[PDB]
This record gives structure tokens, sequence and C-alpha cells, in this order.
RNA sequence: CCGAGUGUUACAGCCCCCCCGGCAGCAGCACUCGCCGAAUCCCGGGGCCGAGGGAGCGAGACCCGUCGCCGCGCUCUCCC
RNA sequence: AGAACUGGCGCUGCGGGAUGAACCGAACGCCGGGUUAAGGCGCCCGAUGCCGACGCUCAUCAGACCCCAGAAAAGGUGUU
RNA sequence: GGUUGGCCUCGGAUAGCCGGUCCCCGCCGGGGGUCCGGUGCGGAGUGCCCUUCGUCCUGGGAAACGGGGCGCGGCCGGAA
């Protein structure tokens, strides 16, 4: 009981002004705001937790219909502090803007 | 034999040189210019018959498959698992009270004892305050804690160890029938002697705490991020 | 959930740059009491290119066309849909979380507004530099609703400085109702660790 | 092509001197480190023992 | 009279500047000298991405090349 | 309209100049990581959400970045 | 699609804020001395719920409003 992920929401994909590149995203989680303080974040096993029409789960509890695209943080970004990071599929470009879930594993500190 | 004779100060590098090694062995009044079986017969156990029988063991293969794939290159030492090393983060020593984070008890605050042979690390919140028992974790799925408690002189046990934490089953079926293994339909009973491990090293935890008044309510909770909780504007 | 921003004192593009990145975020921003939003320049030359707005129109119909909105809730609206990506889906479902609300509503009257120190007259204006209201330019162009506007601000602050009255009324005694001394423990644990 | 300056024994492949050229300068500044924990404690705890 | 503030001419009875003989122990340091640096320099720790591809001059080799060059440690002598 | 020296479009995309044959970068197998060029960093739009430095500037027709997209003489007790 | 909510002064910026006897508002508050605090601690860089694991034996402090709610019934309160 109790939340044990920073938040953080889905930003963009990292482009240049006319083409984006897919292949890694970037973030902005809740909490941060300059790039001197965001070293903590670095390597954090971030998650896409959304909903569809069947079950597949993994633990011992039963399927219901969520699912999850899994995904780490690669690197800073920014004077601002925002994150980019890179999940092992490209994100679906509808979760724009709806949050993502930080989590605290690769815990260093 | 003898140790080292040789302190090393950087990996890989010797304080004393290549002649003066020379002088600390003293190698010039040791320097030296000094100096199959496959099997036997076995009995005969035969008439209108002689000779005991041939030397002949691990035979030829009675079959060849069609293709094989070359032999590997060697590469490096690459050494395996139970070779390789031990590291921790030095905010972990004997006693500091951790945070579980990937387990099935997500957040609840234990008491580190022992870092074992494997990576993994025995950490147990007290049976009386928590329902952690005896449970190995590992080392990058916990947060630790910078308050600490002083278990010096704990005196753990001597045959808990990895091989004491592993895990169990054995096929008897191949065949499509309508059981799920027939086995797994079991709840485990290892329990009637991890019990008596648990209480020859849980009874001298709970008087090492109440040392300090606040902490049996502090393992008792869980640690959860809600609303002002910032980590990197958190000090653990 | 929602944020509840108050609108007097700010400058209009200076929030609007602001108030746009946070709804293509996926927030809902309120913009609350945005007649009182000043606006940089003196007053004659923002009513200029106002009125110089308002000769932006299709020749052959303008009920086609540019529709010049007149109410100071939707020339801030305006605004933000010049600083959104409005044509794409991503766009259009940013304003969808943007409602300006012209006065204060009832949903939000009880709701605690923000303010911006980003956007504020006070704070990014050389103090002998002259301003114009979106209140009295608005209102000079067409917005024939000023007057029955700040008539309900009165009945909306006569409510309010009797719950401020009230509130500090409450107040007054958490101060000397924490007088009595039985309870001087449970303060060695928050004066060493930030009262 | 493995690093030399980044790995060790390459740059001893390439350089035998570089490994003693190394071990001769740790020395100097771990000893002139030792040079300045000692004479700046002699002069840290020398007016610390004056008032 | 005390205390503050104006306007004074006035060279020590707050101070500063330039000289002529001195010590402490001096750090490019009490984050302004942040200089330019390194055969005059090395050590440690994170983070990301990748893991591409029958080497036995020797024992007539035998489950099965941890092997080549390189830098190493110990013994085939002793005391402690 | 016509010539001289070099380069380019013509045959050529790509990042930039809002769009653009020739301009500034840079010339192309298919891609993972890294870094930059001309350019930029309030919002469209990746990046100043730096506690940036020192000034100039009120425009009832402000100004805003090569080629490049609307201007001169003369004048102002505007103001430095 | 989301992992707790802030139930509200007005405004000032070369200043505003809190606490306050007296006179003026149908027995409470508009108006002045007086007392505080001010890079805002009567501090949305804060605040209160709160991270309450459940439950028992069993002591101390705190506690005379009990608190879930089909309640039962009255009331007046808030029009943008």
């Amino acid at each position: 009981s109790g939340r044990l992920w920073s938040k953080a929401i889905f930003a963009g994909y990292k482009r240049g002004l006319r083409n984006q590149r897919e292949h890694t995203a970037l973030l902005k989680i809740e909490g941060v705001y300059a790039r001197d303080e965001t070293e903590f974040y670095l390597g954090k096993r971030c998650a896409y937790v959304y909903k569809a029409k069947n079950n597949t789960v993994t633990p011992g509890g039963k399927p219901n219909k969520t699912r999850v695209i899994w995904g780490k943080v690669t690197r800073a970004h920014g004077n601002s502090g925002m994150v980019r990071a890179k999940f092992r599929s490209n994100l679906p470009a509808k979760a724009i803007g709806h949050r993502i879930r930080v989590m605290l594993y690769p815990s260093r500190i | 034999p003898h140790c080292s004779r040789n302190p090393v100060l950087v990996r890989g590098i010797g304080r004393y040189s290549r002649s003066a090694m020379y002088s600390r062995k003293a190698m010039y009044k040791r320097k030296y210019s000094a100096a199959v079986l496959a099997t036997v017969t076995k009995p005969v156990g035969g008439d209108k018959n002689g000779g005991t029988r041939v030397v002949k063991l691990r035979k030829m293969p009675r079959y060849y498959p069609t293709e094989d794939v070359p032999r590997k290159l060697l590469s490096h030492g690459k050494k395996p698992f139970s070779q390789h090393v031990r590291k921790l983060r030095a905010s972990i020593t004997p006693g500091t009270i951790l945070i579980i984070l990937t387990g099935r008890h997500r957040g609840k605050r234990v008491v580190f004892l022992k870092q074992l042979a494997s990576g993994l690390l025995l950490v147990t919140g007290p049976l009386v305050l928590n329902r952690v028992p005896l449970r190995r974790t590992h080392q990058k799925f916990v947060i630790a804690t910078s308050t600490k408690i002083d278990i010096s002189n704990v005196k753990i046990p001597k045959h808990l160890t990895d091989a004491y934490f592993k895990k169990k089953k054995l096929r008897k079926p191949r065949h499509q029938e309508g059981e799920i293994f027939d086995t797994e339909k079991e709840k485990y009973e290892i329990t009637e002697q991890r019990k008596i491990d648990q209480k020859a090293v849980d009874s001298q935890i709970l008087p090492k705490i109440k040392a300090i008044p606040q902490l049996q309510g502090y393992l008792r909770s869980v640690f959860a991020l809600t609303n002002g909780i910032y980590p990197h504007k958190l000090v653990f | 959930q929602v944020l509840v921003l108050d609108g007097r004192g700010h400058l209009l593009g200076r929030l609007a740059a602001i108030v746009a990145k946070q709804v293509l975020l996926g927030r809902k921003v309120v913009v609350v009491r945005c007649e009182g939003i000043n606006i940089s320049g003196n007053f004659y030359r923002n009513k200029l290119k106002y009125l110089a707005f308002l000769r932006k129109r299709m020749n052959t119909n303008p009920s086609r066309g540019p529709y010049h909105f007149r109410a100071p809730s939707r020339i801030f609206w305006r605004t933000v849909r010049g600083m959104l990506p409005h044509k794409t889906k991503r766009g259009q479902a940013a304003l969808d979380r943007l409602k300006v609300f012209d006065g204060i509503p009832p949903p939000y009257d009880k709701k605690k507004r923000m303010v911006v120190p980003a956007a504020l007259k006070v704070v990014r204006l050389k103090p002998t530099r002259k301003f114009a209201y979106l209140g009295r330019l608005a209102h000079e162009v067409g917005w024939k609703y000023q007057a029955v506007t700040a008539t309900l601000e009165e009945k909306r602050k006569e409510k309010a400085k009797i719950h401020y009255r009230k509130k500090k009324q409450l107040m007054r005694l958490r101060k000397q109702a924490e007088k009595n001394v039985e309870k001087k423990i449970d303060k060695y644990t928050e004066v060493l660790k930030t009262h | 092509k493995k690093n030399p300056l980044k790995n060790l024994r390459i740059m001893l492949k390439l350089n035998p001197y570089a490994k003693t050229m190394r071990r001769n300068t740790i020395l100097r500044q771990a000893r002139n480190h030792k040079l300045r924990v000692d004479k700046a404690a002699a002069a840290a705890a020398a007016l610390q023992a004056k008032s």
C-alpha cells in the first residue's frame, strides 16, 4: 500500500525541428526543474502502464486488462532538467501528456 | 608455500620493482639446473577359452551426428558466477535499516544482517515487527537508510547460506494427463525447521532495538511516496 | 487534478506562453477573473491594434471567416489558440483542458486561485512605463457586459470579507488555544526539526 | 585495437618503461601526500597548542 | 549638555596613498586570481550502447587447445 | 543584355534561411551509441525554467538577424 | 484515464501584515493613536490528512464531544 514511483508525464519524442527520432522518448518527471539535480534519476527503470481489451498479466494474480511497456532512463536533456529515455518499444504517440511511471529500482544511494 | 612478498598499491602494479624483487626473493642462491594408464584385463571366466581380455574402456562412439559446429575460440578468462567478486554499496553496514522495493513485501522496513557469498544478502525485519522472514534480497533493489543499529556481535548462524535458500521440485510426468505436475497442489512445510533458525536469530534483534525508543514503530510502518514526497529532495 | 489561475495583474502573452505549455502536458488550467489582465504599452496603442484588428474580414462574406471575439475571456482564449498546434488532434485536445472564465464562477469562487510570478505586471515592467487593462479595452470594443461583471464581483467580495474575518476568527483561537502548557514535549521534536 | 592509456598491459606491451614510470610517480605523490598531512598537522595543531 | 545632520579651514588628535630597512610561511589558497598547464599525473566511482569473431611446433597429442605474445605472484635453499 | 577567374544548381538529396534551383553549413550503402557545423534556445517547436553581464531604447506607423523582400535628402530644447 | 485532498480576503509595490483601548455601525464590524513580526514561519518552497500493516494480552499520557449511517425529523445557507 502506497505509491512507490515518482510521477512522470511523457512529453514528446527526441526531435529536431522537422523530423523526429522515434527511438528515444523524452519525459518530464514531476519535481526536477534543473539539469543540476536530475542525477538521481539516471538509470531508473520506468514503465508505461495502460489498459486494453484482454488480460495478459505477469504475477500469481489472474490476468486482467492491464499491460505495460518497460524502459530505462538514458541520460539528461536540456538545462531545465527533463529526461530522455529509451524504452524497449517505441511509445504509441497516444501517450503524449499522459503519465508514465518512474520506479525506485536501480537505486544507488 | 609463501605469501605474495610484493604489496600491491594499484591493481596489477606491485610496489617493488623488477630488480629489488630479485633481492627480496634472493633467487641467486636458488637458481636451478637440476632434474596413459588406460585399464587392465578383466578375468576370463571361461572354458574352451583363454586370454584375459582387452585393455579397453571409454570406447568409440556408436553414432556420429551429421554435422558439428566448430569448437569455441577461448576468448579470455571469463569466469563463471560463483567465482567473480562480491561488491556492496558503501552505505550498507551490518545493522542498517533497509527498504524493500521489488518484492512481495514492497516497502517494508527491515534490518540488514549479512551479505552472503552470492551477492544477494540475507536481511530480515524481525518477525514480530513485520511479517518479513529471513529472506534474501538483492543489492540493487533495496534503498539503504542512514539510520543504523549496532549488531556488531549478533553472532550470526553458520548453516544459513545460499544452499539453505534454494527452491526445488521433481518431474514424474512427461505425459498429457489431467494433473498440473500433481505436486503443485501442496503448501510447503520446510517451515518446520526455519522457525527454529529464526528465533535463534530473531530473539537477540529485539533487545537491540529496544535501546532506542521510537524504532519498533518505525519498522512496523511502510514507505510510500504521496504528495510532498520527492526523492532528490529527500535525504534518506 | 485541476489548477485555478487567477488573472489579475498578469500580462497577456507572458501568461498564455506558460498556460499553453502546461496544457499540452495534460493538466486542466482554469484562468479565473481574466477581466483584470494588464497588457503592455499605453492604452491608446493597444486599442488601435485591436480596432485595426477588427477590419481583418474576408471580403465576400464575413459570416465565414475571422471570428472577432470581444469578451475578455475569449480575448485571452484566442491568444492560446494562436500558441497551440490546434490543427492537429494534439492541439484540439489542448483546448479541451483550458476554460478561461470571465469573472469568477460559482464552481471556482470557493477554490484557492494561484498566481504566476513569471507573468506579473509587478515583476516584469519597469514602474515608469504605461500599461493597459484587458478590462477597459474589451469594453471599449463591443463587449457590452462591463457593468454586470463588476456588479457581481462586489457580491463575491462581500461573502469573502465575511469569510476572511471568520477564518481569522477561527485562527485567533489556535494561537491562544495553543497557549496551554500541557503539551510541552511534542515541541522538542519540532523546534529541533523545523517547526 | 584495445585502447592504450585506459587499460594496463597494452601500454606495457607497447612501452615497458611506462609501468616503472607509473610506480615511480605514485610513490612521489603518496609520500608527498604524507608530507602534506604531517606538515599540515604540524601547523594546524601547532597554534592549537598555543592558545 | 547629549545625540544626529548641514556649511567650513584644517594634516592626525578615525584613516588612506607613495617611500627607506624587517620577520611569520606559505599554497595560483580563507571559490579572484579563476593564470597557463603536465614525461611538470595519476587514482577511484557512477550512466549509456554493444558483444562482432579448430589460436596445440608442443606431449605421437585422445571426454575437453583456459592457449599466443605481454606484465606477473609462489615453490623446487633457510631463519623468523 | 554581354564578357574574365573560381564555385555551384543543371545531374543533389540532407540540417538551416518560416516557404524557396543557385544562399550558409554539409555532399547520401542499411542502422545502434556519441559529438558538432551554419543555426538557434518565451509558446507553437527539440533547446536559457541560467537567481546571465554591462548599457541604449516609448514608437497615436515601435523594432527584430547575409543574399532577402517595401526607402533618401533635410530636420528634432526626444534622448544619450 | 488516473494512484490523497487545501473549503475562497481585498489589494499594495518608494511597502504591505498581525494583534489591539477609544469613537461610529441595526450586541457584534467601518475610523485614528498603540503593540508585534517582515526576504514574508499567522510562511500552498507551506499547510492538514497523513506512510493506520492487522489484531490480541497489557500499562501510562491524552479523552466526557462518542462515530460508522437505511438513520429519523426539523431548519436556513448558497443564483454568475
